[PDB]
């Protein structure tokens, strides 16, 4: 099947340059233009700019120009975008996206999008905590977690028993903390079995940090 | 550049029922018009291009027309898994444009939400932070009042809300409050409770525990 698949999120100081990929399979690269484009908090969906990566042509917006730089490796099947002058306002979501065949001259395959921070703040790995399902109230439904403290920056993804348990779970989005760092909730309602394990696994691709705690009764 | 106007910004409606979102377009784009749907933290998805041509895996509840500037997005029947925000985007005349987005939300009956407490842990503690945490699970509507009593004390501005996206299947939302204290302070006191004032809820419901 058709797949663009990113590169992972990262914190950048402002005045640096970040260089984001997007590697695609499934189809002949050079037929397919690529386009990037941003969703920074509160501006929408912005189209940057295109590369036809047959003849290695660009098309930018004229607001993005100045910032982006797209690039695409025909022997890799790679398109790549480098932002220049890093500042506050080009934290967003970076995502990769194709331009249908000649017709569908819209985007049919999307990139997972790259969450690009810009910031003087360190990247830092989360403290994961259990959250114990209560001694009392065992009408069948009992409730667990995870506390995943302290970390930057976002994001950070968690699945419970290596992805095996998906029902009556709830990841609270991230809310950012008055230090500067963020902090969630993964919680699990359960019909009061435990009698039954419950692993979850926290990933912070920022900081490689990798996780699996033991919530136990 | 070639605006396009969204209507509404967003909408609430009913399982079942049909939902309309209109796009403008600056410009005739004659119908080089596509659609796209967006759940939080995932990447938009083609729904609808060249105005009216549904894309794969696509089904036929969602339609589109127009021509010229004016275009129609349609939802024949609202189900669950359709919680979203919709972009509407031209692809006439470069740079490509999208409009602002139409968020849509489910209107369902009053469900009360299931109440929990969470002590901090052992390992937090040792390392001089106290997290107590409350989760109203499965409620609706997303309005709710949490308090946080210190032994049978009002707290403010020590807590923190998160609040769930929409739930796809049974369109509840869960909250999450975490309280906040230095280590000192948790073990200073005895009972901690979170108060939950919800419409679902006959009186407010307490949960709590002894440190």
């Amino acid at each position: 099947q058709v797949q663009l698949v990113q590169s992972g999120a990262e914190v950048k100081k402002p005045g640096s340059s970040v260089k984001v990929s997007c590697k695609a399979s499934g189809y002949t690269f050079s037929d397919y233009v690529i386009n990037w484009v941003r969703q920074a908090p509160g501006q929408g969906l912005e189209w940057m700019g295109e590369i036809y990566p047959g003849s290695g042509t660009n098309y930018y917006n004229e607001k993005f120009k100045a910032k982006a730089t797209i690039t695409a490796d025909k022997s890799t099947s790679t398109a790549y975008m480098e932002l220049s002058s890093l500042r506050s306002e080009d934290t967003a979501v970076y995502y990769c996206a194709r331009r249908g065949r000649y017709g569908l001259y819209a985007m049919d395959y999307w990139g997972q999008g790259t969450t690009v921070t810009v910031s003087s703040a360190s990247t830092k790995g989360p403290s994961v905590f259990p959250l114990a399902p209560s001694s009392k109230s065992t009408g069948g439904t009992a409730a667990l977690g995870c506390l995943v403290k302290d970390y930057f920056p976002e994001p950070v993804t968690v699945s419970w028993n290596s992805g095996a348990l998906t029902g009556g779970v709830h990841t609270f989005p991230a809310v950012l903390q008055s230090s500067g760092l963020y902090s969630l909730s993964s919680v699990v309602t359960v019909p009061s079995s435990s009698t039954q394990t419950y692993i979850c696994n926290v990933n912070h691709k920022p900081s490689n940090t990798k996780v699996d705690k033991r919530v136990e009764p | 550049d070639i605006q396009m106007t969204q209507s509404p910004s967003s909408l609430s409606a009913s399982v079942g029922d049909r939902v309309t979102i209109t796009c403008r377009a600056s410009q005739d784009i004659s119908n080089y018009l596509n659609w796209y749907q967006q759940k939080p933290g995932k990447a938009p998805k083609l729904l609808i291009y060249y105005t009216s041509r549904l894309h794969s895996g696509v089904p036929s509840r969602f339609s589109g027309s127009g021509s010229g500037t004016d275009f129609t997005f349609t939802i024949s029947s609202l189900q669950p898994e359709d919680i979203a925000t919709y972009f509407c985007q031209q692809g006439n005349t470069r740079p490509w444009t999208f409009g602002g987005g139409t968020k849509v939300e489910i209107k369902r009956t009053v469900a009360a939400p299931s109440v929990f407490i969470f002590p901090p842990s052992d390992e937090q503690l040792k390392s001089g932070t106290a997290s107590v945490v409350c989760l109203l699970n499965n409620f609706y509507p997303r309005e709710a009042k949490v308090q946080w009593k210190v032994d049978n004390a009002l707290q403010s501005g020590n807590s923190q809300e998160s609040v769930t996206e929409q739930d796809s299947k049974d369109s509840t939302y869960s909250l999450s409050s975490t309280l906040t204290l230095s280590k000192a302070d948790y073990e200073k006191h005895k009972v901690y409770a979170c108060e939950v004032t919800h419409q679902g809820l006959s009186s407010p419901v307490t949960k709590s525990f002894n440190r």
